[PDB]
RNA sequence: UUGACCUCAAAUCAGGUAGGAGUACCCGCUGAACUUAAGCAUAUCAAUAAGCGGAGGAAAAGAAACCAACCGGGAUUGCCUUAGUAACGGCGAGUGAAGCGGCAAAAGCUCAAAUUUGAAAUCUGGUACCUUCGGUGCCCGAGUUGUAAUUUGGAGAGGG
RNA sequence: GUUCUUUGUAAAGUGCCUUCGAAGAGUCGAGUUGUUUGGGAAUGCAGCUCUAAGUGGGUGGUAAAUUCCAUCUAAAGCUAA
RNA sequence: UUGACAUUGUGAAGAGACAUAGAGGGUGUAGAAUAAGUGGGAGCUUCGGCGCCAGUGAAAUACCACUACCUUUAUAGUUUC
């Protein structure tokens, strides 16, 4: 981030002429594949959905997009997994009534 | 489990009995398919002494052991590859959470799965008590006939009842001296 | 192997379609005593990773006990000295009903070694968490393979350790601040720490 | 009741300290023991020098300078680039490190050149015993001390041409700050379309 | 109108295991009072005294989902120092940790998650033999709900 | 320092290119109550309801959310001085 | 001693009051009238209807509002019956 080389004061650090050579061994945990999208899509199909997202589906698309996150807020306990479960359901439903 | 109250849409397949008449067939030809017993190769191995260990001939000499497929909780291989055709299906299963994803391993490949009963006398032509799957991929032409035939039997009797049973729950089972009046109240409140 | 589609059922027991099947897994758990004898594991997935051996040692107990607290054995309250400090109901134990799967099955275990533990099924009135262990004395665990430190005189007894795997289960015990209070133990962890260590070549 | 103007005490005293204060006599003990423990448990007993090279690590922030501080190893990636594998390293008795290697070119031009001053000094004898012996040395953590490169000397001439410092700093930090205000109706003003 | 596999049992045999004392130090769980108190509760005393169980021959902890904003950092504990300034307390009496630097002592490793599928190779038990903290051969059981070999976050496995 | 044996057309380690990258299943997080502590509006331990993710999750002594970056790879065991 | 969720499945379930909006009657003497306690009377698309049209007379009839709602229906649903 173009570091001073100097006394701090507009930027942090010091001017390291790193060879940024192999970082580590695990920053994608997921991916395309073969196998990834194998399973969800041989497990997942049989049970289908669960008793308390079988409800969110129908506040989503229904009662807009704001009060429905707010449900699934609470029932979570957090809202740093809204855009990681709820979201998730957006291709949930257009590969259920859609496709 | 299919025989008191409702049934699991994820299987609602233990009701189903295979005849005696196909299943007969089933078991005279892996018969002739079946690897050598502890008592007999361990002594085999003293015979091939001169001609693969002193006649320096590994997998040469020797005839092709056409053994049939096997694998029933742990198949991977078979999947990936595509080498998975005559698939069956334990009997007693105790592991209730290791059967409910059974015949979506062959549904979406579109694998002739044949939904039977019995892999304790299968479990003999391997050399172990139970058994599991019995697919041919290098398949003689001895039995090639006897192969194919039985393809179309299982298609048209497993392949073709899947999305008709996951739909639908299943039930209606007589109970016992429950029966002996529920279905004795209904005839006198309807036509005393 | 085939363990990978056995990573996405978690939530599927308690879908509709398997929720049936879950009082079905919790059926046999309940009809049983608390000691008795069991034969092959009932989940493959998790009695493995932990220890495995297709041979005759590694089993899977079933263990059965209450569900709640504990309130100790005090005439009406026999404590009774400060009215926060107060409350025989309120003393809603603090930190052991977890261990309690192996603490008393441990006397049907000192004989043997705890290898690890884990859950299966639970309700509302009793707990059910079943638990593998590995006979030390035994020749093919004496040599085997992999494990050379059962012989060694090495474990606790997983029953009055509280350093169990489900004693690990918990326990922060690293090396970052969450991790400083029972960093040593419980006395030496202020006892020793809050010690003026005087020497004989005083300042 | 009243300590007036005096310096309340707040230590370890009210508690009983009577019989928990550990105190240690040793010092010496110890000393001797382990140094009967080095001239034979570590001498005549695995002919080895205890105290390695240890790889010549820096210690870093403004509140210490001039410093010297060890390892536990070099790592991987300068071994690599040495003239022996990692697994060969652990037979002779080169410090190997762990978990991760390192991506800066100070250490990577300090650690690596150092092991050319050891690895070509010292040889290799063969496991077919014979091994004979040419007076080793017990201490190779203290044989090469290695300070901080000086850079310049003490005769640079006088160079200017627009210092400032304490003007140019002075805005510098307040550069720093003021980056989510100023550039903020920067954004929402371009934006007029 | 007739034989197997899985689960659940019953002895006095070859071959094994269990019930405690002492107990410095240390560890897990549960749980009090007295002293001080510009009255009483909160708080301090105190993750305490006493008592109980298990493991080890040191124990607990520790080879990183840790410690930094710098010159990037190189495992745990303890003595010295950081360190008596902040925090907690009817902000009263009291309690009060960790990081940087420096010193002593160093050499680190591996299951599942993974099918040889064109020869169930290893380990346990019994008999004989032998050089008995062991080895070879024959005969069983466990073992298709997949063992074993290889591999461990520093990458590793599968081809040419 | 010797004497007596062929393990082995074996085993292990290292470099380049193409095809790749698995990661423990009532566990983590959040909320309520009790106990304890040095941690300031939830640090550790125990119990309960809701309840995790696969270009992921968590921590780094001051809670949460939006747009970037980023010291790790846990919920398993063993391990001199 | 009391209550919600969970433990603990299933929806063929008799009869009510709601969470956003558009009609339906506002009828006491007299005035043929719907003049509802109070406020607002120069006004909204302007070519055009009523702006204060007649008799009576305490209040006189479009117009963004504090409003008591006799009786229904209402999209994905509904804590305790």
């Amino acid at each position: 981030t173009v570091k001073t080389g100097i006394a701090i004061g507009l930027n942090k650090g010091k001017k390291v002429t790193s060879m940024t050579p192999a970082p580590k061994i695990s920053y994608k945990k997921g991916a395309a594949s073969n196998r990834t999208k194998f399973v969800r899509s041989l497990v997942r199909e049989i049970a289908g959905l669960s008793p308390y997202e079988r409800r969110l589906i129908d506040l989503i698309r229904n009662s807009g997009e704001k009060r429905a996150r707010k449900v699934a807020k609470k029932r979570l306990g957090s809202f740093t997994r809204a855009k990681a479960k709820v979201e998730e359901m957006n291709n949930i439903i257009a590969a259920s009534r859609r496709h | 489990l299919s025989i008191r109250l409702k049934v699991p849409p994820t299987i609602a397949q233990f009701q189903y009995t295979l005849d005696r008449n196909t299943a007969a067939e089933t078991f005279k030809l892996f018969n002739k398919y079946r690897p050598e017993t502890a008592a007999e190769k361990k002594e085999r191995l003293t015979k091939e002494a001169a001609a693969v260990a002193e006649g320096k001939s590994k997998q040469d000499a020797s005839p092709k052991p056409y053994a049939v497929k096997y694998g029933l909780n742990h198949v991977v291989a078979l999947i990936e590859n595509k080498k998975a055709k005559l698939v069956l299906i334990a009997n007693d299963v105790d592991p209730i959470e290791l059967v409910v994803f059974l015949p979506a391993l062959c549904k979406k490949m579109g694998v002739p799965y044949a939904i039977v009963k019995g892999k304790a006398r299968l479990g003999t032509l391997v050399n172990q008590k139970t058994s599991a799957v019995a697919a041919l991929t290098e398949v003689r032409a001895e039995d090639e006939a006897a192969l194919a035939k039985l393809v179309s039997t299982i298609d048209a009797n497993f392949a073709d009842k899947y999305d008709e049973v996951k739909k639908h729950w299943g039930g209606g089972i007589l109970g016992n001296k429950a029966q002996a009046k529920m279905d004795k109240r209904a005839k006198n409140s309807d036509s005393a | 192997g085939a363990y990978k589609y056995l990573e996405e059922l978690q939530r599927k027991k308690q879908s509709d379609v398997l929720r049936f099947l879950q009082r079905v897994r919790v059926w046999e758990y309940r009809q049983k005593n608390v000691i008795h004898r069991a034969a092959r594991p009932t989940r493959p997935d998790k009695a493995r990773r932990l220890g495995y051996k297709a041979k005759q040692g590694f089993v899977i107990y079933r263990v059965r006990v209450r569900r709640g607290n504990r309130k100790r054995p005090v005439p009406k309250g026999a404590t009774y000295g400060k009215p926060t400090n107060q409350g025989v109901n309120e003393l809603k134990y603090q930190r052991s009903l977890r261990a309690t799967a192996e603490e008393r099955v441990g006397r049907r275990a000192a004989n043997l070694r705890v290898l690890n533990s884990y859950w299966v099924n639970q309700d509302s009135t009793y707990k059910y968490f079943e638990v593998i262990l590995v006979d030390p004395q035994h020749k093919a665990i004496r040599r085997d393979a992999r494990y050379n430190w059962i012989c060694d005189p090495v474990h606790k007894h997983r029953e009055a350790r509280g350093l169990t795997a489900t004693g690990k289960k918990s326990r922060g015990i690293n090396k970052g601040h969450k991790f400083n209070n029972t960093k040593a133990g419980r006395r030496k962890t202020w006892k020793r720490q809050n010690t003026l260590s005087l020497w004989r070549y005083r300042k | 009741a009243i300590s007036k103007n005096l310096p309340i005490l707040k230590n370890h005293f009210r508690k009983h300290w009577q019989e928990r204060v550990k105190v240690h006599f040793d010092q010496a003990g110890k000393k001797v023991s382990r140094r009967n423990a080095r001239a034979t448990r570590a001498a005549k007993i695995a002919p080895r020098p205890l105290d390695l090279l240890r790889p010549v690590v820096r210690a870093p922030t403004v509140k210490y300078n001039r410093k010297v501080r060890a390892g536990r190893g070099f790592t991987l990636a300068e071994v690599k680039a040495a003239g022996l594998t990692a697994a060969y390293a652990r037979t002779i008795g080169i410090a190997v490190d762990h978990r991760r290697q390192n991506r800066n070119q100070e250490i990577f031009d300090a650690n690596v050149q150092r092991l050319k001053e050891y690895q070509s000094k010292i040889i290799v004898f063969p496991r077919n015993g014979k091994a004979p012996e040419a007076e080793q040395v017990l201490s190779a953590a203290a044989t090469f001390p290695i300070a901080q490169p000086a850079t310049d000397v003490e005769a640079r001439a006088v160079q200017d041409n627009g210092e400032s410092a304490f003007r140019t700093l002075r805005l510098a930090r307040s550069e720093k700050k003021f980056r989510g205000i100023r550039e903020k109706r920067a954004r929402e003003k371009a934006e007029a379309e």
